[PDB]
């Protein structure tokens, strides 16, 4: 009253495979109990045979209980069939290729948790979680594999430890492949790809294209014109590459466009105010911790003839309206001085001419360019009469950029003044 | 000769009328003594109100207090009535009148930590008013920590005044040394050196240095089945030594690599792991988790730790059973008074098991004594016939099987049938 047997059979076998022979009784016919499409029993004192190929992984449970039948009293002996594996499935990762991001310039020890492969087969025929290897991509020798196994039978974790030295500017991406092997009679393999995309950190500062910039500007430049153009570059990517230019000392009459780097004339210039400006330009990146690069910028102003010359006289008396000269003034004595004043530089004002107009351009008394460049002497080159000519109204001229070649852009600008002379003895 | 040249000099901010010189010394030696010195100076670029000249004698004196800050040297030509010329030049000598001075008495500087050695930070220099050797000169750093971490290298800026540049040296980490209180001093030329001082509060910025590190690498628990959902499991701990948002640790739970994280959830800012639905050992044996923590802010660093929650079972799952009748067509029946010592059905017991595998005792209700119960291997049961089933004024018998679980609490399972002739 206690007969019970157990049979064992392999999977993925052609139909009709002999499982086992149930013990027989003389004169009895046995058949199945409930109809299922996996087995059928030979009643002629036979055995148990499969009727179809079956994949063990496709079953809800391995062991399957079956009940026999009998002729008259229908005595039932129970039968259990165990189906195994043979390792027909290979290890497979949940996703073939994923992307992980690493922090560049980070010390050794930075890691990331990766996916662990799984195999549909049984325990022994399952994935060997201690056999993970990285077979390609790591030819540079940057990373390593660290596997953390769990005290619970169901669980495993894999790490991707970086040995430091990661630099985006040298190599921003690594494509790695992992080879995992099924721990089976047939060692079947699985693969996973890792797109390692390192992230950019602001480690490089902006650098200018030149160390010293030189440019010449005419002082007649209108407000808004261009002075010079600076250019910088940053080896980083994205936000750490956006450069903002600025003039280190924006108190000058210039202005820096914070994006193009074009120094413009913000206020009207003048050469006689200042000759040249020794500026310094900055270059600031938009990184999380900002950096700055510098370079000197020299701007030379170019003079133009925008100031006219004047002539002021000093004659025989000081606090007097009109000059006075004695009649017996011996020939060769100085009367007044021709002081020619010009504020502009000679580089933009040329040679200065002085001629006689409306007076005595008639050897009545000569004018002489003294040994001093601008100063001239007013003497008495002759003895004269008092009643005939008791007074004079001598005026002179003075021209900027005079004696210029034809078609010259340095046009002349002049101004005339007068000084009178009286004979009072 | 017929001309001459003469140079002069005078000190600064000396009272008016102070002697400058005499034009007589500039005339050629042996020339006649002139009766009047005609003065010719550059108009508007000139003597104007800043010199007094006696025409009949040639002596020169200062018209007002003299400042060379506006005008350093004067030049003018004196002419005699005879025609001789004396090119005169007067220089104003410098004296230390304006001491150096800083625009900020206590300036503040902000420098990121872990900065590269030798990167330079310019500062506001002490402007020199008295130009030449008397202004300008050199800075000396008197703050503490200047011998190892912060040195000063001078650089000449615009118009030649020296601009101090604080260079970076040594260690810089706000996790240890937060800020420095430096002091700057500026001197100048001249036998009595004028000085100016100012303090500098150098503070170190913070950067994402440290990733959230956990209290222990892996945690443990042994919660039972059917635990209260609102009850806690365990609390994790993580630290981050940075400041600001970089010190804020937000605890989360990885959903990918964790196997069994369904019934669980973690509090965001306390690390308290709490379940949301009850778990079953007769469904899930153990839960393996991976928790994380984010270094809050721009581009967060990531820490991680493991959680292992074992489960021990309780007898809460009712016993199961299946019945198949062994007489001809599976449908329940019996013959007109069947022979004795005959069986009409088969019963097999099963249950979600911890402790005693299976081993359940069945309680077949009576059957009025014409039926019996037998067991094969304490797991499969049978149904026998007794008393020949005489059919004494009886057609069918309603029968029922009761599965009695062999656990600490009583767990029953009903299963009724009808057996006819
Ligand atoms: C004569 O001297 C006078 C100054 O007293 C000069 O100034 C001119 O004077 C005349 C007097 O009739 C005026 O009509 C003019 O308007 C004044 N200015 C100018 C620019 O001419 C005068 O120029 C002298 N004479 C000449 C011929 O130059
Ligand atoms: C059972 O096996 C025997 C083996 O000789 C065979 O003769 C018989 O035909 C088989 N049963 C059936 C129904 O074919
Ligand atoms: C990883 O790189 C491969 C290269 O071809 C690409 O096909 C794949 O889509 C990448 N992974 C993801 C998640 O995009
Ligand atoms: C931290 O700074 C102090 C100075 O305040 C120094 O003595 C110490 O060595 C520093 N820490 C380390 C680990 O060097
Ligand atoms: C860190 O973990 C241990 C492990 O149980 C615990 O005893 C300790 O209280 C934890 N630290 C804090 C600050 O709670
Ligand atoms: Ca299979
Ligand atoms: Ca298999
Ligand atoms: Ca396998
Ligand atoms: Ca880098
Ligand atoms: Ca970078
Ligand atoms: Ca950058
Ligand atoms: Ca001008
Ligand atoms: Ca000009
Ligand atoms: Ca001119
Ligand atoms: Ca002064
Ligand atoms: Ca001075
Ligand atoms: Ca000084
Ligand atoms: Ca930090
Ligand atoms: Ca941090
Ligand atoms: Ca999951
Ligand atoms: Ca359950
Ligand atoms: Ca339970
Ligand atoms: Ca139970």
């Amino acid at each position: 009253a206690e007969p019970r047997q157990v049979f064992q059979v392999l999977e993925e076998q052609p139909p009709g495979t002999l499982v086992g022979t149930i013990q027989t009784r003389p004169g009895f016919t046995y058949r199945l109990s409930e109809s299922h499409a996996l087995f059928a029993i030979n009643s002629s004192t036979g055995a148990l045979y499969t009727t179809s190929t079956i994949d063990r992984e496709s079953l809800p449970s391995d062991v399957i209980n079956l009940v026999v039948l009998s002729s008259a009293p229908t005595y039932p002996t129970e039968v259990r069939v165990l189906v195994r594996d043979l390792n027909d499935n290979a290890p497979v990762f949940p996703d073939p290729s994923i992307v992980v991001t690493f922090k560049e310039d980070s010390s050794s020890g930075r890691q990331v948790i990766l996916d662990t492969a799984t195999d549909s087969d049984i325990g022994s025929n399952g994935v060997d979680h201690r056999s993970y290897r990285i077979i390609r991509g790591n030819e540079a020798g940057r990373f390593r594999l660290d596997i953390t196994l769990n005290p619970s039978g169901e669980g495993a974790f894999l790490h991707l430890v970086s040995k430091g030295g990661l630099d985006r500017e040298v190599t921003p991406q690594y494509q790695l492949l992992v080879e995992v092997e099924d721990k089976g009679e047939p060692k079947r393999r699985g693969y996973l790809q890792v797109n390692v995309t390192v992230q950019d950190i602001n480690d490089n500062p902006p650098v200018f294209g030149s160390s010293h910039y030189q440019a010449g500007v005419p002082e007649d430049a209108v407000v808004g014109s261009s002075v010079l153009q600076v250019a910088a570059a940053d080896a980083d990517e994205g936000t750490n590459a956006d450069i903002r230019y600025r003039l280190q000392d924006e108190g000058t009459p210039f202005q820096m466009d914070p994006e193009t780097g074009l120094i413009t004339v913000r206020e009207p210039l003048d050469f006689e105010a200042r000759r040249q400006y020794s500026l310094t330009v900055q270059a600031m990146d938009r990184g999380v911790p900002s950096l700055t690069g510098r370079a000197e910028a020299l701007i030379q102003l170019l003079d133009v003839n925008d100031n006219d010359p004047v002539v002021k006289f000093r004659y025989f008396p000081a606090t007097s309206r009109y000059a006075s000269v004695d009649e017996n003034a011996q020939v060769g004595t100085v009367v007044a001085l021709l002081t020619v004043t010009d504020a502009d530089s000679p580089a933009a004002n040329g040679n200065i001419s002085v001629q006689i107009l409306g007076g005595n351009e008639q050897r009545h008394f000569e004018v002489q360019s003294s040994k001093v460049p601008n100063l001239s002497l007013i003497k008495v080159a002759s003895a004269l009469d008092r009643e005939r000519i008791p007074s004079y109204n001598l005026t002179v001229s003075v021209s900027d950029n005079y004696g210029a070649p034809p078609g010259a852009a340095v046009q002349a600008r002049s101004s005339v003044a007068s000084l009178v002379i009286f004979v009072n003895d | 000769p017929q001309a001459g040249s003469l140079d002069l000099q005078i000190d600064e901010e000396q009272p008016a009328g102070t002697l400058i010189g005499d034009i007589s010394a500039g005339l050629p030696a042996g020339t006649a003594a002139p009766l009047m010195y005609f003065i010719s100076a550059q108009e508007g670029s000139g003597v104007g109100t800043d010199l007094a000249i006696d025409e009949h004698s040639g002596v020169v004196r200062t018209a007002r207090v003299l400042d060379r800050e506006q005008r350093d040297r004067y030049r003018f030509t004196a002419v005699t009535p005879d025609g001789a010329t004396v090119e005169v030049t007067v220089r104003v000598a410098d004296i230390n009148d304006h001491a150096p001075a800083f625009p900020q008495a206590r300036a503040a500087l902000q420098v990121p930590e872990h900065t590269a050695f030798g990167t330079r930070y310019p500062l506001e220099p002490a402007r020199d008013a008295d130009a030449g050797r008397l202004g300008t000169q050199g800075y000396a750093l008197s703050g503490d920590g200047a011998g190892e971490t912060f040195r000063l290298e001078t650089r000449p800026g615009p118009d030649g005044t020296p601009v101090p540049e604080l260079v970076v040296t040594g260690e810089l980490d706000r996790e240890n040394r937060s800020h420095y209180m430096l002091q700057l001093e500026a001197y100048d030329g001249g036998s009595p050196p004028r000085r100016a001082q100012a303090l500098l509060d150098v503070t170190l910025l913070d950067i994402n240095d440290h990733a959230p590190a956990f209290n222990q690498s892996r945690y443990h628990a042994v919660v039972s089945e059917s635990l209260a959902p609102g009850s806690p499991v365990l609390q994790v701990f993580a630290s981050d030594a940075d400041a600001g948002v970089n010190g804020a640790v937000t605890y989360e739970i990885n959903r990918r690599q964790s196997e069994g994280d369904g019934p669980f959830s973690i509090d965001a800012h306390t690390g308290l792991l709490q379940l949301e639905r009850p778990l079953d050992f007769e469904q899930r044996r153990v839960h393996e988790l991976v928790v994380q923590a984010r270094d809050g802010g721009a581009h967060p660093e990531l820490g991680s730790a493991f959680v292992t929650v074992h489960v021990r079972d309780a007898n809460d799952n009712q016993p199961s059973m299946t019945v198949i009748f062994l007489s001809a067509d599976g449908s329940p029946q019996v013959s007109e008074a069947a022979p004795p010592g005959q069986l009409v059905a088969r019963i097999s017991v099963s249950d979600p098991d911890d402790g005693d595998f299976a081993h359940v005792n069945v309680s077949l209700e009576g059957g009025e004594g014409h039926f019996a119960l037998s067991t094969q291997d304490s797991v499969i049961y049978l149904v026998c016939v007794a008393r020949r089933l005489d059919r004494e004024e009886r057609d069918a018998y309603n029968l029922r099987v009761t599965a009695t679980d062999s656990g600490s609490p009583p767990l029953r399972a009903e299963a009724a049938f009808v057996l006819h002739v």
